């Protein structure tokens, strides 16, 4: 019809999705209300301006921001001086999503830089001279796989990498993030990711890891950092993804996990929150929404007959609307929410989430949903590694040619 | 000594007591990627840090230098490691170090390294006497700080400091009944003390949660807690629950109440309840109201629940194809 | 704050 508003967030009924504080104001409700009001303005801007809304992914703007950042950053990034392989990964992945080629000058320089970050005893550090750590090790490997050249693959010292993983492994099945460091579910995921990609997984490497991870699932259905802690999207993603890599998703109560993650999508904003009663945030477009593709694959593997064959169990349209309308910086780059400043981390995760929301795949079945102008479509991303599915296949195949360290 | 923010702060390359050392510039390679244009202060401190680390100089000045390197980038785990090496080698007073870490955490509470360092100090000292109060102060500024709650769970568990936590949980729940971290803590304390098997405890818990639900019908946390503490034994195992929820329907509805009802029906259906069909239809009706009107953001999930229930509980579900 | 993931 003519009166029909195609954008879900702009429909008149949508206003009914506003927070109901039951007249009991608390810090949580007050904060949530502030966000909704700010987001309501974004939604209503077209109406008050008397313009027909057109949702455009500012590709050219994002490309400039990325292209320059891959080379040089301001002192605003001093807080990430111990996370440079992450800067490499976040940027290269964003470019990959936007379907921008990586010139060999760049690829070769990234490789050489990443090898300067590699430790003499395995793993990668946050910068040259820094001790290895599982987070930048995960980032570096992903970054080299996105490049995917013989050079890129060759940078990784696999025997030392395996030695490194073992030096971090704990008796209870967990892993330290680095020597003398902290333990939480992120380490299990970082380790499984790099180990699977490089084919260095030995029979006992992940002994007890699945059980340890399963102990992190709590009464909420989600997964916390360590056993006993509140369920959170970053940890839940790490947990399920690591379990998927280890082929042990079944250790979890997938049903309660599914109900928890689906409940994390904000009825009004359309984006996802990190934990119950906290605020919406663009990066969770990946951490939270990325769980649906994983849960779909797990449930389907159990022969679940009620599974949809064209959509994920989340409102794909609403997430895309949230990202497109509220998470883009006019100058390029993406963000947490309106009012927040852009950064490469949110740029990487908002785009990753957008891609997830646009593409549904289940074997032969394929179905896209591209909100706004058709040029908004991005390249697909693998739900476990968050790098191109083709890069995953290429990397694994290449590493399967080599024997698991020690044979 | 000289704070990083002191108006009279001087670069290390301009300090006489550091004249013997040659700062080590960062090895970024001939053509850098993701190169950060560090400020002069940052680069100066780190060049000297590289120098001391490289030569493994376990000295008092190196120790003082790490404080500055940390203030410039508290996320630099390599600096924290070297500082811990220096603490042991130089035989530094750990209570003084505890004083330092509490100040740092106060200013940058959402950092992994600071909480880990404090944990190491506590372990080394085997003294948790300052923990709960310290954490309480951080939680008083951000009642949902993840690291703070995680550290609190570790302290309480490792040192068995359970006695006053439920009281603390009740206090915070009063301040903000919507605080999910506090509900999670409540579950943590009960699971590790009396447990939820004790009928008196469970009952008390459920009464309390239902009362909070009555006061703030739309607070998702209470709803999640109630489901979380009953779901394991099975929702259908508690026959009165259903009637009681149905009673809140008029003056206390929410997509939360309606969703819970579906969870009860789902379980009833799995534990061969009476009127199988009567129940299944009630459930599918709610799934439809949810997907279509009361909770459309989750339409895909609700439609799936509807298909799952249909698929396994319809009168035809057990009937052979030939019939 | 700064970066809360690591
Ligand atoms: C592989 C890898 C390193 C994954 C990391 C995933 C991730 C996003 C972790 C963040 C966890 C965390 C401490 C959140 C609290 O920050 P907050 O209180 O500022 O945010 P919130 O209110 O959204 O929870
Ligand atoms: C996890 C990493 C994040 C959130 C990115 C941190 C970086 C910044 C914050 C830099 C901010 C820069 C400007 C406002 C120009
Ligand atoms: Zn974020």
């Amino acid at each position: 019809p003519v009166w029909s508003e195609p954008l879900y967030s702009l429909r008149p009924e949508h206003a009914r999705e506003r927070l109901q504080d039951d007249s009991v104001e608390t810090v949580t409700s007050i904060e949530q209300a502030k966000v909704e009001e700010k987001i309501q303005e974004v939604f209503s801007s077209y109406k008050f301006n008397h313009l027909v809304p057109r949702l455009v992914l500012q590709r050219e703007k994002h490309f400039h921001y990325l292209k320059r950042g891959l080379r040089q950053l301001t002192d605003a990034y001093e807080c990430l001086d111990a996370s440079r392989p992450w800067l490499c990964y976040w940027i290269l992945h964003s470019l990959e999503l936007l379907d921008e080629p990586i010139p060999q000058i760049v690829a070769t320089d990234v490789c050489q830089f990443l090898e300067l970050c590699q430790s003499p005893d395995g793993g990668f550090g946050g910068g040259p001279g820094q001790y290895p750590h599982l987070a930048p090790t995960y980032a570096a490997v992903n970054a080299l796989c996105i490049i995917g050249t013989e050079e890129a693959y060759n940078v990784i010292n696999r025997e030392k990498l395996l030695q490194y993983l073992y030096s971090l492994k704990q008796p209870d099945g967990s892993f330290l993030m680095h020597v003398g460091g902290e333990v939480d579910v992120r380490s299990a995921y970082c380790a499984a990711s790099v180990a699977s990609l490089t084919n260095i997984i030995t029979p006992d490497l992940f002994e007890g890891t699945a059980e340890w991870i399963a102990r992190c699932q709590n009464w909420e259905g989600g997964i916390g950092g360590v056993p006993g802690m509140e369920a959170h999207g970053g940890y839940t993603f790490c947990g399920l993804a690591a379990l998927v890599i280890l082929k042990k998703e079944r250790s979890l109560n997938l049903k309660s996990l599914l109900q928890w993650v689906t409940s994390r999508q904000m009825r009004f904003e359309g984006g996802f929150q990190g934990r119950c009663n906290k605020l919406v945030d663009g990066c969770y477009s990946f951490w939270q929404a990325g769980l649906l593709p994983l849960l779909h694959r797990a449930l389907h593997a159990q022969g679940d007959p009620a599974l949809s064959m064209s959509h994920w169990m989340f409102h794909q349209q609403a997430l895309q609307e949230y990202i497109l309308m509220c998470c883009q910086c006019p100058a390029g780059g993406l963000l947490d929410k309106p009012g927040k400043s852009r950064d490469f981390y949110h740029t990487c995760y908002c785009l990753s989430g957008l891609s997830i929301a646009q593409h549904f795949g289940s074997g032969a079945m394929l179905h896209d949903v591209v909100m706004g102008v058709p040029e908004n479509v991005l390249q697909p991303t693998h739900p476990v590694y968050n790098i191109g599915p083709d890069k995953v296949i290429q990397a694994t195949t290449h590493f399967l040619q080599k024997p698991v360290p020690g044979f | 000594f000289l704070s990083l923010d002191s108006p009279t702060y001087v670069l290390y390359r301009d300090r006489a007591e550091w004249a013997d050392i040659d700062p080590v510039p960062q090895n970024d390679g001939p053509s850098p990627v993701v190169q950060i244009i560090y400020s002069e202060k940052f680069r100066d401190v780190y060049d000297y840090f590289r120098a001391v680390l490289q030569r493994d100089e376990r000295s008092e000045r190196a120790f003082k230098l790490t404080r500055d390197a940390i203030e410039l980038n508290a996320a630099n785990y390599t600096v924290w490691h070297f500082r811990r090496v220096l603490l042991r080698s130089l035989q530094k007073d750990l209570q003084e170090e505890m004083n330092y870490i509490i100040a740092i955490i106060e200013e940058q509470p959402k950092n992994y390294q600071v909480w880990h360092h404090r944990r190491v100090l506590v372990e080394w000292l085997k003294d948790p006497s300052q923990e709960l109060e310290f954490i309480a102060d951080i939680l008083n500024q951000d009642a949902k700080n993840y690291h703070a709650w995680q550290h609190r769970q570790w302290v309480i568990q490792e040192f068995r400091l359970w006695d006053n936590e439920l009281q603390y949980v009740d206090q915070l729940l009063k301040e903000d009944v919507r605080n999910n971290s506090v509900w999670n803590q409540r579950h943590f304390v009960i699971s590790n003390t009396t447990g939820y098997s004790d009928r008196a405890v469970l009952e008390r818990e459920v009464q309390y949660t239902l009362e909070m639900i009555k006061l703030v019908p739309h607070n998702e946390s209470a709803w999640n807690y109630l489901k979380g503490i009953l779901q394991d034994r099975g929702l259908s195992r508690y026959p009165n629950l259903l009637n009681q929820l149905l009673d809140l329907q008029p003056s206390h509805s929410s997509p939360y109440l309606i969703a819970f009802l579906v969870d009860i029906y789902e379980d009833m259906l799995e534990n061969q309840c009476d009127n199988k069909e009567d129940i299944l239809n009630k459930a599918l009706e709610l799934c439809e109201i949810l997907a279509k009107e009361k909770d459309t953001i989750r339409k895909e999930y609700w439609r799936y629940i509807g298909r799952s229930l249909q698929s396994k509980h319809s009168r035809e579900s057990d009937i052979p194809a030939s019939v | 704050t700064k970066c809360v993931i690591m």
